[PDB]
RNA sequence: UGGGAUUAUGACUGAACGCCUCUAAGUCAGAAUCCCGCCCAGGCGGAACGAUAGCGCCGGAGCCUCGGUUGGCCUCGGAUAGCCGGUCCCCCGCCGGGGUCCGGUGCGGAGAGCCCUUCGUCCCGGGAAACGGGGCGGCCGG
RNA sequence: UUUUGAUCCUUCGAUGUCGGCUCUUCCUAUCAUUGUGAAGCAGAAUUCACCAAGCGUUGGAUUGUUCACCCACUAAUAGG
RNA sequence: AAGGUGGCCCGGGGGCCCCGGGUGUUACAGCCCCGCCCCGGCAGCAGCAGCUCGCCGAAUCCCGGGGCC
């Protein structure tokens, strides 16, 4: 039950490669297995990619199939696709992978701390919550 | 030749050595196709001595220079001739290819016909390569991709990095 | 109070089909499946342990039984995270598939 | 080679309720239910519009092959649309030279006693298919009648007494006996 | 310290290759549930396969002759064999660590499952394509005990489906605790959302 | 002394090839053949049970011998041309399931994960706990 | 490769050389039996072909004979 | 000129708006080619918009790390 469609226009996450961590707009089609692909706002130079690369999403910004790089900078910026990018949670738990990455000692250890703390009180709270509800059946 | 990589277009010219009979031969230019300017000049030997009483050693050539796609971000229609050796007999062809460059299709001919017909490359040669426009493409695959509004998605999709874990709890899902 | 080195697997010798050179020894170490990362390990002591029926010497403290043979990784081995490694004293087969601890101190950073 | 796109539209009337769990179809209806399993069979289909008015089947990037497999739903959807609303009425005719053969009827309909086949001793003891209906018609005097909403049922089941009464180590150019189909057609016409 | 792999929707050599590498490699495994074990290519050829391994006997003294075990454990068993020096001691003593069952009984039930998805039908095989199940393939030629094991295992079912209820109980009461608890809680998070930890 | 899955073969529905068509996806009947059962032996394979000779259990000291290891994860079932969690005003079952409807979906109700953490001790204050920690008899599950 | 011939690599400080008797297993290129297709197949009888080698394939006169020819029963008196 | 954007006509989906089909040449979307405006003019340049395509260093040097003796 097909959702997102491959139509010229159409942003795409890149996974991997080169460009890695990168948004691309589909321009246009050459074979079932190989598309001409652009990002001008991203710092990513017009060329060949695979689709198999890729992996496509819910956004599709408006342009006709040969446009020059003139007019997609223009609809991107129009259309203001970044900040709602930013905006999706997708995003969020990127960032989070990263900063986990980035995770140094000190952090590491005052998160040990945080944790023993917030777990044992919803130990508490939810051992209440049980007895609660044993006292509703009673 | 083996066809390692992806080839270049070269421009080879050439002629034979001056004579006290004729002191000014003509030139001529070939549209060799190959990796490097060493294969190219021989290739061009071999087509030479095919047609014209000149060979390598009582001639000359006069230049080789790569030339590059004029056009690279347009795509492109490519149509081929060929003319190819099979196991018995010889036969010609006429096929067309879809990419953006002359070499990137001419790597794609070379590859199609040795799936198709495990033709090895030396046995192959060039006699043609134009650009044809849609109006005149007569192959259908090639056909059903001009359409402005082309639209398909991707079905079923392969794991790639399966390794990287090699031990999961959760199967993997493919649909999104 | 915990544990302080990277364990390492003794996967076996260096060798050819009909031939081994058993003076070299491969290991296999836990999580790490690249050449991009065996730069870390580069130049790390590492130590066969083992115990023996008799009493003997321990540095700092009363004989024990325990024994040890000290190593040094040489050098990576191979696309996927194997690992050459020379020992001082040539190692025993009766080892094979078994633990090495792999120390830390000397650091490369 | 690969083609991109295939599909094939059936436009349904507004008699018929059918509904869908993926691939599983349900078609409910006057003369009763019909569920049918596709997981084998790999497409995508469509319900869309109001008044349920067509069903859509698409099918991306198939081969030859492949491309096999959309007009053959199609034709079961609406062999089942018939089962549902009219059904299927599978007559047959007893030719015999001489000997007569005396067939009778078990279980309403569901069982067949055929006797004195070519005055054998043995006795055919068919069975029919589950929600089958036998019965022999009135004003005719060698008729069976077979009814159902299956047609496939049906028709094993016809062809399951068809190749009982079946005549061994003989010229069957000659001897030219037992039951044959002669009318397909449906409970009530449209 | 115990790789329990589950066998369903898995291929038999491309799982036994990976097994017999870490065996060898001292991790202790154990296969389970080989009735969901599928090989590739129709259910005929591969009776042809079996059949003719049947056939392939000792003739002066059968007893002696090659062992030709019906169960699909043991054929897996034996498959492994076929990847190893089972000749030496340091083979015997891998097949040592080695330990398969049919089915799933008590010790393991209570275990969360790894699974190889690099031998999965899914991935392996193009959808178009024909596969046989191991415990069809096995009755047919033999096996006495299809029956059980699926009783047996309706009756784990079942008693499995009373656990993850009440589990997704618990996650229902630990939401609604931290929804009502949250503002003597937030700094805390605040830093796991710092740290990329709770988002 | 009895079954099963099937071969050769005859057949159903049904496209590719607007029709036709045993096949392309799918389905049916089918036999001295094939496998098993009935029958013969019973594994460096297990079983419940009985009897238990100076001895079996029950609760400290040194002192021989074999070595390896150097934190735990206590579980839905299954699909992948689709799934998960919610709810149901509506319909069944002994509370379980079902449909409508709301949230997620390159999975974050994430195994790229979740949990436990050990330097010790002394005073005092501040937050959380107080229905909790730890020390004896009964009640549930296999 | 069950005939026959052509060859000489192996063994001449020795591989016991023809036939019959007895006995096991094995191959299938199916003589008969089981199931089925086709006939210039009405039935009977008889021919050709597919799956199939699990189970059967005789008693005697003459000849050292293997081979050959003949009498008698048979469902059949197939071949290695 | 067209792999036809807005406009026009037919449908099909809603009660002015959305989706298919048909002519056609810029109109509120574009593509293609020739001529003339200091190779039209501006940085930058085999481009850290860390991989659109190459061959090289008397036209090239520096720093660091490991191993063995
Ligand atoms: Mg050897
Ligand atoms: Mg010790
Ligand atoms: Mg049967
Ligand atoms: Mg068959
Ligand atoms: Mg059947
Ligand atoms: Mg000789
Ligand atoms: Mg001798
Ligand atoms: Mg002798
Ligand atoms: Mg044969
Ligand atoms: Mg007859």
């Amino acid at each position: 039950v097909f959702r997102r469609f491959v139509e010229v226009g159409r942003v795409a996450y890149v996974s991997f490669g080169p460009h890695a961590g990168k948004l691309v707009a589909i321009v246009d089609v050459i074979d079932q297995n190989r598309a001409l692909v652009d990002g001008p706002c991203t710092r990513v130079r017009r060329q060949a990619m695979p689709f198999k690369c890729m992996q496509l999403t819910d956004f599709i910004l408006k342009f006709p199939h040969s446009a020059r790089q003139k007019y997609v900078r223009k609809a991107w910026e129009k259309a203001d696709i970044n900040t709602k990018w930013a905006a999706t949670r997708w995003a969020k738990k990127i960032e989070a992978r990263e900063r986990k990455a980035k995770m140094t000692d000190f952090d590491r250890y005052k998160v040990m701390k945080a944790k023993k703390m917030r777990n044992r009180i919803i130990k508490n709270e939810v051992k209440k919550l049980q007895r609660a509800a044993l006292l509703k059946a009673s | 030749m083996k066809a390692s990589g992806t080839l270049r277009e070269y421009k080879v010219v050439g002629r034979c050595l001056p004579t006290p009979k004729c002191r000014t031969p003509p030139l001529y230019r070939m549209r060799i196709f190959a990796p490097n300017h060493v294969v190219a000049k021989s290739r061009f030997w071999y087509f030479v001595s095919q047609l014209k009483k000149m060979k390598k050693s009582s001639g000359e050539i006069v230049y080789c220079g790569q030339v590059f796609e004029k056009s690279p971000l347009r795509v492109k229609n490519f149509g081929i001739w060929l003319r190819y050796d099979s196991r018995s007999g010889t036969h010609n062809m006429y096929r067309e290819y879809r990419d953006l460059t002359t070499a990137g299709a001419v790597t794609q001919c070379y590859r199609d016909m040795g799936a198709r017909h495990r033709a090895r490359a030396h046995s192959i040669q060039i006699m043609k390569v134009e650009e044809i426009a849609a109006s005149k493409c007569r192959r259908p695959a090639v056909k059903q991709f001009h359409d402005s509004k082309i639209k398909f998605p991707l079905p079923h999709r392969v794991l790639r990095r399966q390794h990287k874990p090699r031990f999961t709890t959760k199967r993997p899902n493919t649909f999104f | 109070s915990g544990r302080l080195w990277c364990k390492a697997i003794f996967a076996g010798y260096k060798r050819g089909l009909r031939n081994q050179r058993e003076h070299t020894a491969l290991l296999k170490i836990e999580g790490v499946y690249a050449r991009d990362e065996t730069e870390f390990y580069l130049g790390k002591r590492c130590a066969y342990v083992y115990k023996a029926k008799n009493n003997t010497v321990t540095p700092g403290g009363k004989p024990n039984k325990t024994r040890v043979i000290w190593g040094k990784v040489t050098r990576a081995h191979g696309n996927s995270g194997m690992v050459r490694a020379k020992f001082r004293s040539n190692l025993p087969a009766k080892a094979i598939g078994h633990r090495i601890r792999v120390m830390l101190y000397p650091s490369r950073i | 080679m690969k083609t991109i796109l295939s599909n094939q539209t059936v436009d349904i009337p507004e008699n018929v309720d059918i509904s869908l769990k993926g691939r599983t179809v349900i078609v409910k209806g006057p003369r009763g239910t019909l569920r049918r399993d596709f997981n084998h069979i790999n497409v995508e289909l469509s319900l869309l519009g109001k008044k349920k008015k067509r069903l859509r089947v698409d099918k991306w990037w198939g081969n030859r092959k492949e491309l096999a497999t959309v007009r053959t739903i199609c034709s079961h959807v609406q062999n089942m649309i018939k089962g549902v609303t009219l059904g299927f009425r599978y007559k047959m005719r007893s030719v015999y030279a001489h000997f007569p053969i005396n067939v009778v009827i078990q279980e309403n309909g569901s069982l067949v006693e055929i006797r004195n086949f070519l005055g054998e001793k043995y006795i055919r003891r068919v069975r029919m298919r589950p929600g089958v209906a036998c019965s022999v018609s009135q004003a005719q005097k060698d008729e069976l009648v077979l009814e159902g909403n299956d047609i496939e049922l049906v028709s094993n089941s016809a062809a399951l007494i068809q190749q009982a009464t079946t005549v061994k180590n003989k010229d069957i150019r000659k001897f030219l006996d037992g039951i044959y189909v002669s009318e397909k057609g449906t409970v009530q016409q449209a | 310290q115990v790789l329990v792999l589950d066998g369903r929707g898995h291929l038999l050599g491309r799982l036994a290759a990976i097994v017999a590498k870490q065996v060898l490699l001292g991790r202790k495994v154990v296969v389970v549930r080989c009735e969901g074990i599928n090989i590739s290519g129709n259910f005929y050829r591969n009776k042809l396969k079996y059949l003719a391994f049947l056939r392939k006997r000792m003739n002066t003294n059968p007893s002696r002759g090659p062992y030709h075990f019906r169960a699909p454990s043991r054929i897996f068993w034996r498959t492994v064999r076929g990847m190893l020096p089972h000749k030496t001691k340091r083979g015997q003593a891998a097949l040592d660590r080695l330990k398969v069952f049919d089915g799933i009984p008590p010790p393991y039930d209570k275990k969360k499952r790894m699974v190889v998805p690099a031998a999965l039908k899914v991935v392996r095989l193009k959808p178009t394509r024909k596969f046989a199940y191991l415990g069809r393939l096995a009755h047919e030629v033999g096996w006495k005990y299809q029956a059980v094991t699926a009783t047996l295992e309706e009756k784990r079912k079942e008693k499995a489906k009373i656990h993850y209820r009440k589990k997704k109980q618990l996650m229902r009461l630990r939401k609604q605790a931290e929804k009502n608890v949250e503002k003597k809680i937030s700094k805390f998070t605040d830093v796991l959302k710092t740290h990329g930890l709770l988002v």
